């Protein structure tokens, strides 16, 4: 069984990782937001999300 | 459809007649093919070949219209009932609609402001 | 004014392998590879106008 | 121009105050494409202008006016009828692209506030209820498909209905 | 075809028991498990029981018959390319290549040609040597292979003698 | 990847030598598993499935009854591959 | 100006030698194409009046230019076909063609009722003599008997009808004329009056009932795959119902109630039996009822919105239709037996054909606007002014559309053929210009069809 | 709700500034006045609670 690298795979993927890492950063800092509700619950219902994933 | 566990390994006889009649359909099998096989490998052929089990195939859908269903029975008449039926519900669907709406352009205005088409 | 000529530009470049398809310019193996370079300049040109948008 | 409501003043004026970083790269190219290929299309346009020289009139649109409607003329006829039928056909075919423009005027009305859009322009909703409605009630939009002794008789039947009404109330 | 039907049930259990297990060494483990029940019973000759066995033998199978079987590579039918990446064009299409086109590649040309005169010729040789193989009316379920084949070319190939590959 | 028939031929004895329910100098490329080998009714379906899952799984019920020879079962997996032109 | 040259092309034929033919009849057919193309699509604000009433004018009628445009299309496919008969029968035939064309044009053209009609059955004689002869099939005299028991049963309900009218309020000939319609007080005696005028083009119209006209002109098929597109032009020659339903009687519309309702179920039932059958040509024969149905449903509704549907699908339908006849012409010239199981694999001996049987399968569904979607669109936002719950009815035929396309695909796309030694050579180079000349003008259309769709656009 | 600490957000976006992520002053400016109406809101819930309370009680 052989999986040899291609130059075509290498620049196709590394080129989608900046796109991968860095899309939140760029696109949702810099359009215009209406209303954001993130100010109630803390321990109920914002910290639950990322912990949901842990558990 | 199958009603209990998928047909495959279930309910057989264990070597009895059956495989005297089992024999037997290799026999008949191999009979169309020796004659579907002698004209096949030649290259003098060119074209397709009839096969009559397809011919009578198509036969038996597209003719067989009247020497069949010359016995009318009553499962014919609940054919019938699948057949009229349906175009007799919709009289008391689009009519029920039609006078509801009809009755609501009259009195009690039910019309759309904005109404340009047709 | 330039925000409405670019972005038809887009919908052009895309379509000119469509109308450059039906034997046009004699390229064997180059076809595949002229996709790829048509829709390279096509995020350049579609980049432009959405930092036109931003501002 | 005077048929099409427009805007009344563009505003927008370029501020910078925040940050150097490297200007604005929206107006840089903006100064850079005005030059590129926006002012090698605008004199391959003033070629093409100077190039016409001699250009034909075109009288444009004719008139052919009244011609007595199909009110005034009274009993079925074939030779009175026919230009009658013509003139209401004519009438038709505008009424349906006068609501066109105040359909496009609405148009208008949604992109040029954009933000507002139901709060703001007042007139231009307004309008199109006054139009559409006349529309719907005299100009067929239930008399089925187009026919000149059938608009008489739905004339008359929102007449009868309306003299009806006023005489009991 | 007793013991086919052992066989054919026991060439299942094996393929079956890998959409189970996750790991090899576990594979291993389960397949001397499988081997320590069939191979026991086999051994003795049984009439009546050896029947009732294979019969007893739907269930546990059935228990255990669908978690999506491991049918990975090129298969017959299931999934996972069956019949995939196949253009196949036929020897019927190899016939009709057009004039001053044609010519390009003259070796593929040449050969096809002696091959379709190799067969021409065999043709009468292969319906003689066909025919007389007959047990009476009917042939008894089975191919017909040469019997006095002195100089070459068994009775019935093209098609099988001239697969488009994969 | 390309096959070979020096490849068929070496895949297949490397895999039927490691299986150790034969000796290498009992089985070498002739030998045949029903009688000369020395392998068991059920050996015969477990070596038939070792052999296809290393090369190529795609080994019928009806085909197993025919492979019995190790000679006979590389020659069968060359034919349904299209190995070696 | 379309009075003698069709009857030009008549000695045409006769007078050619042996060894041309069929160079004369095309050639001197395409040009005579061009002319309806510059003349015919000039309106005014109403409708015209090119001549007095020997052949009339168009108000509604891009159709005209259809016919003239199948006009040399029917003689590209039957070219394999009539081959090896005798040369004095190809001068025959190709007149009778002509004659059907001569008719066509003069029916399109004449706005009357009575002379209309007695022409509208002109085109019924030729055609039974074209499926009655050369037939590759046996029963084709059944094909031929109910070819002129179902129509002329209900056609020469006409006579009664017409003729009562004219004799009642003055004459129906000039139809612009036409203008003195009393309203129809819906009486017992107007039952009766309503219904024979509406017969007669409920056969030719496909319905749910009075339907087995069509699948058996096309399964015993005139000419192969070739003069079905005489029959196709014989499904939108009931164009009289546009002028019938507009004219005589607009007030009462209660017994067209009924009407719509029978083809509803022209719609779903008569696309449920086009998905097991057998022959190729009777699945784009039943298909066919349920994409003529469309425009039965729209005129008896009678609103604006409706007609514009109906005029466009007129055109759609002669077009699309037709073109899919021509792939089944293709298969049966090579295979000679219409059988969908037995003929199947595309690409792996026709490659360039495959790209053609999209092109005409996907327009049975509502592509991007070709003009069966402008067809379709606006007829079902006509029945929702009709009624809300018609789109529950509609939206099933709209699944069914796409197991009309696909199944034809699929059915070919499965790359096998291996009883198959004919189907050699790929294709002739008229054999692809029918694949074209059917093709393009519905990809032309795509632009602006609002020379297409208009009554009053 | 807001309005005036809102504006000042699209007053640091009215500034084209490529690349925008350096203003955060405006976003907690903002975020502040929102927690505000979000606790005013909560109190509004608390008031409720405490009036029916009070009527329970009576």
């Amino acid at each position: 069984n052989i999986n040899e690298n291609n130059p075509l795979l290498i620049n196709s993927i590394k080129r989608l990782l900046i796109g991968s890492l860095f899309a939140g950063y760029i696109i949702s800092n810099n359009i215009p937001p209406t209303t954001i509700p993130q100010m109630t619950m803390p321990y109920y219902l914002k910290t639950t999300a990322l912990i949901v994933t842990i558990l | 459809s199958s009603l209990p566990t998928t047909l495959d390994p279930a309910e057989y006889d264990i070597s009895s007649e059956t495989r005297k009649a089992q024999a037997e359909r290799l026999a008949i099998r191999s009979r169309l093919k020796r004659e579907y096989q002698l004209q096949y490998y030649d290259p003098s052929r060119r074209g397709v070949i009839e096969d009559p089990a397809l011919v009578r195939w198509t036969y038996a859908r597209s003719a067989n219209i009247y020497p069949n269903f010359r016995p009318n029975t009553k499962t014919s008449l609940l054919g019938a009932l699948f057949g009229i039926g349906p175009l007799v519900f919709w009289y008391y669907v689009f009519k029920t609609d039609r006078d509801r709406k009809e009755k609501l352009i009259q009195e009690g205005k039910l019309d759309r402001t904005f109404n340009i088409s047709y | 004014n330039m925000f409405s000529s670019l972005s038809l530009v887009t919908l052009l470049l895309l379509t000119m392998p469509i109308m450059m398809m039906s034997f046009n310019t004699y390229k064997p193996s180059n076809y595949p590879l002229y996709v790829k370079t048509a829709i390279s300049y096509a995020f350049i040109t579609s980049m432009i106008p959405t930092m036109m948008f931003i501002h | 121009x005077x048929x099409x409501x427009x805007x009344x003043x563009x505003x927008x004026x370029x501020x910078x105050x925040x940050x150097x970083x490297x200007x604005x790269x929206x107006x840089x190219x903006x100064x850079x494409x005005x030059x590129x290929x926006x002012x090698x299309x605008x004199x391959x346009x003033x070629x093409x202008x100077x190039x016409x020289x001699x250009x034909x009139x075109x009288x444009x649109x004719x008139x052919x006016x009244x011609x007595x409607x199909x009110x005034x003329c009274q009993e079925k006829d074939v030779l009175c009828m026919f230009e009658a039928e013509m003139q209401w056909r004519r009438d038709y075919k505008v009424d349906q692209e006068i609501v066109n423009i105040i359909q496009e005027r609405l148009k208008a009305c949604q992109q040029r506030e954009g933000e507002s859009h139901r709060q703001n322009c007042a007139k231009e909703l307004e309008q199109f209820t006054q139009v559409v409605k006349a529309y719907q009630d005299r100009y067929x939009x239930x008399x089925x498909x187009x026919x000149x002794x059938x608009x008489x008789x739905x004339x008359x039947x929102x007449x009868x209905x309306x003299x009806x009404x006023x005489x009991x109330x | 075809t007793h013991q086919q039907k052992v066989l054919r049930l026991y060439k299942r259990a094996l393929r079956h028991l890998e959409s189970w297990c996750i790991h090899r060494d576990k594979y291993r483990y389960f397949a001397c498990l499988l081997r320590a029940r069939f191979d026991e019973h086999k051994n003795e000759k049984d009439m009546v029981k050896a029947t009732q066995l294979l019969r007893e033998a739907e269930e546990e199978f059935w228990h255990g018959q669908h978690p999506q079987p491991y049918i990975f590579p090129e298969s017959p039918g299931g999934t996972s390319y069956e019949r995939y990446e196949c253009y196949k064009v036929p020897e019927w299409c190899l016939d009709d290549w057009h004039p001053s086109e044609k010519a390009m590649y003259p070796d593929y040309f040449a050969k096809r040609e002696q091959w379709k005169k190799l067969r021409r010729e065999s043709w009468e040789r292969e319906v003689k040597q066909l025919q007389e193989e007959t047990p009476v009316g009917g042939p008894r379920t089975e191919a017909l292979p040469p019997a006095r084949k002195q100089g070459d070319l068994p009775p019935l190939w093209w098609h099988i003698v001239t697969r488009p590959r994969e | 990847p390309p096959l070979t028939l020096e490849g068929i031929k070496d895949r297949v004895l490397y895999v039927l030598k490691l299986y150790d329910k034969i000796d290498p100098e009992k089985l070498s490329v002739n030998s045949h598993f029903m009688k000369d080998l020395g392998l068991d009714s059920l050996d015969q379906v477990e070596i038939i499935m070792a052999m296809e899952d290393e090369f190529g799984f795609e080994i019928p019920d009806i085909d197993a009854e025919k492979l019995m020879c190790p000679q006979e079962i590389v020659d069968y997996i060359a034919d349904k591959k299209d190995v070696y032109e | 100006k379309y009075i003698i040259p069709t009857i030009m092309l008549m000695p045409l034929t006769w007078l050619s030698k042996n060894n041309m033919i069929w160079v004369n009849s095309t050639a001197h057919s395409l040009l005579i194409s061009f002319t309806s193309l510059l003349l015919m699509n000039q309106f005014g604000d109403n409708s015209l009046n090119f001549s007095l009433l020997f052949f009339s004018d168009s108000l509604s009628t891009p159709l005209l230019i259809l016919t003239m445009w199948l006009l040399p299309l029917m003689l590209m496919a039957s070219q394999h076909h009539l081959s090896k008969e005798n040369l004095t029968r190809k001068k025959l035939f190709i007149t009778m063609l002509i004659s059907l064309q001569l008719f066509l044009i003069m029916t399109f053209t004449a706005m009357e009722l009575i002379l209309f009609y007695i022409l509208f059955e002109a085109t019924l004689v030729p055609t039974l003599i074209i499926i009655t002869r050369w037939g590759n099939q046996t029963e084709r005299l059944n094909a031929g008997l109910y070819f002129l028991f179902y129509t002329l049963a209900g056609s020469l309900p006409l006579l009664v009808a017409l003729i009562y009218i004219q004799n009642t309020v003055g004459s129906l000939n000039f139809l612009m004329l036409q203008y003195w319609v009393q309203p129809v007080h819906n009486s017992w005696s107007n039952v009766f009056m309503w219904l024979a005028c509406m017969m007669a083009f409920m056969v030719k119209m496909p319905l749910y009932g009075l339907h087995l006209w069509l699948p058996k002109a096309h399964v015993e098929a005139p000419i192969a795959g070739s003069m079905v597109l005489a029959a196709v032009l014989l499904k939108l020659g009931g164009y009289g119902m546009l002028r019938i339903t507009l004219i005589l009687n607009p007030m009462t519309d209660f017994m067209a109630y009924p009407f719509i309702m029978l083809s509803l179920w022209g719609m779903i039932m008569t696309s449920s039996i086009c998905l097991r059958q057998t022959d190729l040509k009777s699945l784009i024969a039943y298909s066919s009822v349920s994409h003529m149905a469309l425009v039965i449903v729209a005129i008896l509704i009678q609103t604006p919105w409706s007609y514009m549907g109906a005029t466009a699908l007129m055109i759609a339908h002669g077009l699309t239709s037709s073109m899919l006849f021509c792939l089944a012409n293709s298969n049966y010239e090579r295979i000679h037996s219409r059988t969908m199981i037995l003929a199947r694999g595309l690409q792996t001996l026709l490659p360039l054909m495959a790209t053609w049987w999209l092109l005409a399968s996907l327009t049975n569904l509502a592509l991007p606007p070709t003009i069966n979607l402008i067809g379709e669109l606006f007829v079902v936002m006509s029945t929702f002014s009709w009624s809300n719950i018609t789109i529950i009815l509609m939206g099933v035929n709209m699944v069914i559309t796409a197991l009309y396309s696909l199944y034809m695909l699929i059915m070919t796309q499965r790359g096998k053929y291996t009883y198959h030694i004919n189907n050699i050579s790929p294709s002739f180079t008229r054999e692809n210009a029918l694949m074209s000349l059917h093709i393009l003008p519905l990809l032309l259309l795509t632009l602006n069809p609002k020379i297409i769709l208009g009554p009053l656009y | 709700y807001c309005a005036h600490y809102l504006i000042r957000f699209l007053k640091c976006k009215r500034d084209s500034f490529p690349n925008f992520l350096a203003c955060k002053h405006e976003r907690h400016d903002w975020d502040y006045c929102e927690h505000l109406d979000y606790v005013k809101r909560m109190k509004e819930f608390e008031r409720e609670r405490r009036l029916l309370q009070r009527k329970k009680r009576r």
